[PDB]
């Protein structure tokens, strides 16, 4: 569960970029391109995205690095 | 005031009524007009032959 | 998809380009079968097909074709949504004036031709003629005629003469005009000639002209030649159930226009006489003008009905137009509505919600999960499964609810806490359970009010409602830093019963090892809930850097305080629970817990407070009863004494000793005195009535009366209502506003007889009517305030300026009304502030001041702080975050992006429901006098010759405890800097006598004082000193009318006494009633009198609107020596003599009215020349922008703090910013603008900083304050100027200008339905702005 | 003072002023004005106090 979003505000500032980052992450987990990097407790992808923010292993920068890495693997998988 | 019915009444209120003989006089002017256009037809032979 | 919205005029070629048909016939549909008639107002070949992909005849019924048109009957076989889209046209036979460019108040054909509007309507109604460029023979261009004058001009000039009448004439006038020739002409008339008000009108007209030519418009497009028609599914004629139709009234309007156009074509075929076709052209003018905007004529009503019909501008403009009924606010799917109720078993991140509403709202989610889990093979099976409500769907619904926030909403959504998110817990029931602590945010009582739930569908909206709008985020108001989740009524009663102490109870004075055996003693019944007891508690504190230092001790406390101590988190000290804990104390408790431990312990602490408050209120049994209202034994005795005293005043009035008014005032004063004695009787009979015993005789304490706990805890009501229940209730006022001499000597515990209750009914009904009307006006005030200020968005991180205003405490005449601490807390410093020992930096230059910094301010002796304010920011098109402050639901600085204009205007207009001698020094300290210039008289006192003196009571800590506006010419006992005592009247002026005091000492004389004319000879009966005293204007004769009496001084030698220090004598001019007491050649001393001169909410909506005051304070323009000019015009010439500059300014003052300054003195710019209210225009134009924003915030904070409602000053300052965006430029220079042009301050600022960065000279401006209903329409974005106020003037003003709207500021983006460039959409607009044109 | 403000002098110009000031824009007529001021306050049909 997730009652307050305070820790995610302390990791990612500005309180509005948090929404966009968590939205992009939860779309990566709902549309099945990925799978969660934290144990889920039957939470929806919203709360799983916020918990992945609070563990520090997701922000905008890490998502950009991972997305460019997927694009490089597509370029290597063109054959 | 705008009230364009009243502007119509005031635009036609200047025209006065006719006597019972002035109508016959206007009708005779109408007769003179149709007389002159039929006499104008009367000189033109192509309408005749048409 | 697109960018900026453009608006302009419509050429007839443009209108033929839009339209896909000419509508030649007035039919609508065929009557027998309801196919549409070709080619009527509802057509096929003009607009579209009736059915989806089907011709009208039936030759083409399916998707075999989509491009074809049927050659039997024209149908372009497409979707029928196309019929919602394609438009038509009407070829008007004779041209027709457009009513919007004819009848709006700044009339465009009116001041485009420079012709008065009555003559234009006289031309358009065929009452007269007008020349249309008729050469130069005898008749000018705009020279109108009449019919007889037309026959005159035609028989006098047979040819080279042109003058039509009607719409053809106005169209020929607009077509004939060459614009830039008249542009050169008016530029020459504004260069050489000067006719001030007329040339101001002239420069307005040249502004219109060179705005028109800069656009792509032609003037003759203001006359309609081809009139466009609207698509059919916007004016639908659809079947109701029953064979009867609903038409829109636009069908009537277009039917009338098409009908009269066909009639006029039919008349011009038959060569009708002139009276008939002039009738028909007037009728077609009326039909078109009724179609475009009905109501600016004789209001052409509809058929079979007396009610006036609805035109196009009726559908755009107003409460029911598209701007306010279907664009700014839409009815929304995925919503519900039901009655709300309490359910105290909730944490505040969750609310109850019914199972039936949760099944109806979340239907597509349930459909999706059921077709995912394979219980329903198709989706129709899912429909029937959730229709039959089988037992498998409730587990599915519990899966789809679990972490999905809903939005709860109460209908008067004034401030932004009206919409909050929650997580639903499903309820066996039909009522939304709403958490109790949240309800004070809603202003929701549970007396039957019903709330609405909305559902965030998409994923981003779920994350918005959790991250921004969950209820645990909003525990601070946006109006101030106070908690809005304050415990309201049952919980504070449970606390106030729980933490108290009676002098004898079970377990009196025993010892306890901790809170745990306090709970074991109370819940076993050995010891009482409240008994004073030594316990051992362990409190933690944050002494080191974020470290929980533990200290343990035996505190002397009660049992119930120890039981509540388990609920306090680790960080707080014990002194937060050692007092009685009313409502103020528990609000301070939650505030300290939030400002120390952050958000999470405060949320779970608020939930635990609510639980323990309800539980021990249940254990309290706090119950009201009839014995709980003790009537004083001293009541009827005081009432009998007052009844004897009114008989005394009655006998004194029947004896003729007094008049009526002094009788009335004495009777109301003695009844108020009796009411005050009854109040001080009943309070001492309630609060200390409990007297019990412990190990001795007796002891008194605070009472365990039920109603005293319910008034002392602050749960419900205060001592006014307790007074009206126990003592006598007040003095009622009649409908005059007068107040009755016979008050209601009975409370509600006693009976009221019929007359007393009948008098009370008037006050009750006046109260109800005022609450209704003030609700309406507060709604209107909120709407104007948000619509002046949605454009402002925090956009930059920092501007880095040195500007700022000066925060000082607001003490005035009495004690402190708002201290320095809670004003500056939350703002930021402009420059560094220093200790009273100078060069001691206590804060650096720009740091966010939080509570430890205000602690550092209060431990020192600081009094005034320079603060960055949003009204003096530097940023283009917003306010930089480092200048705004911090105050929000969070405690940190404002984030980059968040809209503060909207939260500011809501936090101002939300408390709009709640709104409605000598120096007697109180406190002790040292005396200070600012702007003082005084002189010692002969009597050892001190008389004051400067009226800007401000009296400050400065204690040993430098701060100001009292201030007194010192009147001119007072009698100071002590001097300056001497330590004064309490009660000591230092200055004792005569408030009924304006002083004519001096600086000189010598023989008073008469100069230009002729007896009988300027002065009369009075011989006094009382004193006996006969004199020559100045008379009025009626009795002074024609010689001494303009000649004024003057007083002047000599010494013993006869030489003129000069002022010691200067060379000017004291020659002073006396008005009427200025009593000459001391005559010619009479000695005085320094400063003796040469003579004596004897005798709510619409305030806020006047301030922000900034209306001109009725009697303005007059103020000097430039600083200089004041002098008089000519006399007796009704006015006088007030002349200013600056020393360095050029003097020749004089201002007309209506000289009947009492002035302030004397002629011998000198004034500063912005100093007052008389008294009374002053316009904000004067304060802005003379003193400065900081002074006018200080004036607005101090006046409106007086209006709010009179009611006792806290609003932080950031909000009022940013509304002041949004007021003064426009500024007229004085010197044009290298810029493009004009000497009188009004352009916004941000646009001229980016122009100058491009020029001032170059070597050229800039453009100097004049800042100009505008009201909120005028600074919101004067905007560079016309949809925000057309969404709320006068619509027709805005659309025509932006249609003649070709104005382009770049969507700029949240009104247009709500209108056009895209993201908002404030909130989460700020990153999107920043990415797009980086992408756009780069 | 009211007489010094008033433009008219006699009965007929008074009735002409009222008939011009109730139905404005149209020229007046004596007997129509008389029947109008009959039908304002003194006719049994169009005016009634109970
Ligand atoms: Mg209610
Ligand atoms: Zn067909
Ligand atoms: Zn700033």
């Amino acid at each position: 569960a997730r009652v307050t979003v305070q820790d995610a505000v302390e990791k990612i500032g500005n309180r509005f970029d948090l929404v966009l980052v968590a939205a992009r992450r939860a779309r990566q987990m709902q549309v099945g391109g990925k799978d969660p990097l934290v144990p889920e407790e039957n939470d929806k992808t919203t709360v799983i995205a916020l918990r992945e923010i609070e563990e520090g292993l997701i922000n905008n920068q890490i998502l950009d690095v991972r997305e460019r890495q997927e694009q490089q693997e597509q370029e290597a998988a063109e054959l | 005031t705008t009230d364009p019915v009243r502007m119509y009444m005031r635009e036609m209120g200047t025209v006065e009524l006719l006597t019972r003989e002035g109508e016959i006089d206007i009708a005779k002017r109408i007769e003179d007009g149709i007389n002159q256009v039929q006499c104008s037809v009367a000189e033109y032979p192509e309408a005749i032959t048409y | 998809e697109f960018d900026a919205i453009k608006i302009a005029l419509a050429s007839p070629d443009m209108i033929r380009s839009w339209s896909f048909g000419e509508v030649k016939k007035p039919e609508t549909i065929n009557y027998r079968t309801f196919k549409p008639e070709r080619d009527g107002l509802f057509c096929a070949r003009i607009f579209g097909p009736v059915k989806d992909y089907e011709c009208l005849c039936g030759k083409y019924k399916r998707l075999k074709h989509r491009g074809v048109i049927c050659e039997k009957c024209g149908v372009e076989v497409t979707q029928t949504k196309v019929r919602r889209e394609r438009m038509g046209h009407i070829e008007l036979a004779s041209p027709t004036a457009h009513i919007w460019f004819l009848k709006s108040l700044p009339s465009r054909i009116g001041l485009l031709l420079d012709m008065p509007l009555r003559d234009i309507e006289r031309v358009l109604y065929f009452e007269s003629y007008v020349v249309i460029e008729g050469g130069m023979t005898n008749l000018e261009r705009q020279q109108i005629l009449t019919e007889e004058q037309y026959l005159d001009a035609l028989e006098e000039f047979g040819d080279e003469f042109d003058a039509k009448m009607g719409a053809e004439a106005i169209q020929a006038l607009l077509k004939s005009m060459d614009l830039e020739q008249e542009c050169e002409q008016l530029r020459e008339e504004l260069n050489e000639t000067n006719s001030e008000t007329k040339r101001k009108k002239l420069t307005k007209r040249i502004k219109l002209l060179e705005a028109f030519v800069q656009s792509g418009n032609k003037p003759e497009w203001m006359i309609l030649t081809v009139l466009p028609v609207l698509p059919p599914d916007l004016r639908p004629l659809v079947p109701l159930d029953g064979g009867r139709f609903a038409t829109s009234d636009l069908n009537d309007l277009y039917r009338r226009v098409i009908n009269r156009n066909n009639r006029l074509k039919r008349l011009l075929d038959l060569a009708a006489p002139d009276i008939i076709v002039r009738n028909e052209k007037r009728m077609l003018q009326e039909a078109v003008d009724a179609l475009l905007d009905n109501g600016r004529r004789g209001r052409a009503i509809t058929g079979s009905n007396k009610r006036p019909l609805k035109s196009l501008a009726d559908m755009i403009k107003g409460k029911q137009g598209r701007f306010r009924q279907n664009l700014l606010g839409k009815r929304v799917d995925y919503s519900g509505r039901s009655v709300i109720t309490v359910g105290p078993y909730l944490r505040l991140h969750q609310c109850g919600l019914p199972k039936k509403m949760a099944l109806e709202l979340f239907k597509p989610f349930i459909y999706g999960k059921l077709e995912l889990r394979g219980l329903a093979t198709t989706i129709k099976a899912a429909k029937k499964m959730v229709e039959r409500e089988e037992a498998v769907v409730w587990d599915i619904l519990d899966e789809v609810i679990r972490e999905h926030p809903v939005l709860l909403n109460r209908a008067p959504t004034l401030h932004r806490l009206g919409i909050q998110a929650f997580e639903p817990v499903l309820i066996e029931g039909k009522a939304i359970q709403l958490h109790p602590l949240v309800c004070a945010a809603y202003n929701a009582d549970f007396d039957g009010d019903q709330m609405a739930v909305h559902v965030p569908l998409t994923l981003e909206a779920q994350l918005e409602a959790r991250a921004l709008m969950m209820s645990t985020n909003n525990i601070l108001s946006p109006a101030n830093g106070e908690p809005i989740i304050v415990p309201s009524q049952d919980v504070v009663l449970g606390l106030y019963y729980m933490t108290r102490d009676c002098v004898n109870a079970k377990g009196e004075g025993m010892v306890l090892t901790g809170p745990k055996e306090a709970e074991r003693l109370y819940r076993s019944g050995l010891a009482s809930l409240h008994a004073r007891v030594k316990v051992r508690i362990t409190e933690y504190e944050k002494d080191a850097n974020g470290e929980l230092v533990a200290k343990t001790s035996l505190k002397d406390t009660t049992v119930g305080r120890a039981i509540l101590w388990m609920i306090v988190p680790k960080g707080l000290p014990y002194s937060i629970v050692n007092q009685a804990l009313g409502k103020k104390a528990i609000s301070k408790m939650l505030n300290t817990c939030y400002r120390i431990l952050g958000l999470k312990p405060t949320v779970i602490f608020a939930d635990q407070i609510m639980y323990t408050g309800f539980a021990y209120a249940a254990r309290s049994g706090a119950s009201v009863g009839i014995d709980d209202m003790v009537i004083p034994e001293k009541k009827h005795e005081i009432i009998s004494e007052a009844e004897a005293e009114v008989a005394e005043i009655q006998e004194q009035f029947q004896s003729g000793l007094v008049t009526a008014g002094e009788r009335y005032n004495k009777v109301i004063d003695i009844w108020a005195a009796a009411n005050d004695r009854v109040s001080k009787a009943m309070m001492d009979n309630l609060q200390t009535e409990t007297v019990i015993n412990r190990d001795g005789q007796e002891e008194k304490q605070v009472s365990f009366n039920s109603i005293y706990m319910m008034a002392d805890s602050g749960a419900r009501g205060s001592a006014a209502q307790i007074r009206q229940l126990a003592g006598m209730r007040g003095l009622m006022a009649k409908p005059d506003g007068s107040i009755i001499e016979t008050p209601i000597t009975a409370n509600f515990r006693e009976g009221l007889n019929v007359l007393q209750y009948f008098i009370s009914t008037h006050g009750a009904r006046k109260g109800l009517a005022d609450t209704a009307l003030k609700t309406a006006n507060s709604g209107y005030l909120t709407r104007r305030l948000v619509d002046v200020a949605q454009d402002l968005v925090v956009t930059e991180d920092d501007c880095g300026t040195h500007e700022g205003i000066m925060m000082t405490p607001v003490i005035e005449g009495g004690d402190v009304k708002e201290p320095l601490r809670d004003r500056v807390l939350g703002r930021v410093t402009a420059e560094d502030v220093l200790k009273p020992g100078t060069a001691d930096i206590l804060v650096p230059r720009n740091t966010l001041l939080h509570e430890q910094w205000c602690d550092l301010l209060e431990e020192n002796s600081v009094d005034a702080v320079k603060v960055r304010s949003v009204v003096s920011c530097d940023t283009d098109f917003g306010v930089c975050a480092h200048c705004y402050g911090r105050d929000l639901a969070r405690g940190h600085i404002i984030n980059k992006g968040e809209a503060i204009g909207v939260i500011a205007a809501q936090s101002i207009g939300e408390p709009g429901t709640q709104l409605t001698s000598s120096i007697q020094v109180k406190n002790k300290g040292s005396i200070k006098l600012s702007n003082v210039k005084s002189v010692v008289n002969s009597s050892g006192k001190l008389v004051i010759t400067s009226r800007n003196t401000e009296l400050k009571l400065i204690d040993e800590f430098g701060r100001t405890k009292e201030s007194y506006k010192v009147p001119y010419g007072a009698v100071l006992a002590k001097g300056d800097g001497e330590q004064v005592a309490g009660g000591e009247t230092v200055a004792n002026w005569d408030p009924h006598t304006m002083p004519v005091i001096t600086e000189v000492s010598g023989f008073v004389r008469f100069t230009d004082m002729i007896d009988g004319q300027t002065i009369t000879r009075q011989t006094d009966e009382l004193t006996g000193l006969s004199s020559l005293v100045v008379l009025d204007s009626a009795e002074r004769t024609a010689g001494g009318k303009d000649l004024r009496p003057a007083l002047k001084i000599v010494d013993a030698q006869g030489n003129d006494v000069l002022i010691p220090g200067t060379d000017m004598p004291a020659q002073y001019f006396l008005p009427g009633k200025a009593i000459v007491q001391l005559e010619d050649g009479v000695q005085i001393s320094s400063g003796d009198t040469l003579a004596r001169i004897p005798q709510g909410l619409p305030r806020v909506a006047d301030l922000f609107e900034a209306r001109r005051p009725k009697e303005p304070a007059i103020l000097a323009e430039i600083s200089g020596i004041v002098s008089f000019g000519k006399e007796t015009k009704g006015k006088r010439r007030l002349v200013i003599t600056p020393v360095d500059g050029s003097d020749p300014y004089e201002e007309m003052i209506p000289k009947w009215r009492q002035l302030n300054v004397f002629e011998g003195e000198r004034v500063e710019r912005g100093d007052v020349i008389s008294d009374g209210p002053e316009a904000p225009h004067d304060i802005l134009r003379l003193r400065g922008v900081h002074a006018v924003t200080r004036y607005i915030v101090n006046e409106v904070q007086d209006v709010y703090r009179l009611q006792g409602v806290k609003i932080n000053d950031k909000h009022i300052e940013v509304i002041v910013r949004q007021m003064l965006r426009k500024a007229t430029i004085v010197n044009a220079g290298s810029s493009d603008f004009l000497e009188g042009e009004q352009v916004e301050y941000s646009r001229v600022k980016i122009a100058n900083r491009e020029l001032e960065a170059n070597g050229k000279v800039g453009a100097t401006y004049s800042r100009d304050l505008l009201g909120i209903t005028k600074a919101s329409l004067a905007t560079e974005s016309f949809i925000s100027a057309a969404s709320f106020q006068e619509t027709t003037r805005v659309l025509t003003e932006a249609a003649v200008a070709g104005k382009r709207d770049e969507l700029r500021g949240l009104k247009e983006n709500v209108i056009v339905g895209r993201l908002i460039p404030a909130g989460t959409g700020y990153a999107y607009h920043q990415d797009r702005m980086r992408r756009r044109a780069a | 003072e009211t007489l010094r403000v008033d433009p008219t002098n006699d009965r007929l110009s008074a009735l002409v002023e009222i008939y011009r000031m109730m139905r404005p824009g149209e020229p007046p007529t004596r007997e129509a004005a008389e029947s109008l001021f009959e039908n304002l306050f003194f006719s049994e049909d169009r005016y009634d106090l109970s």
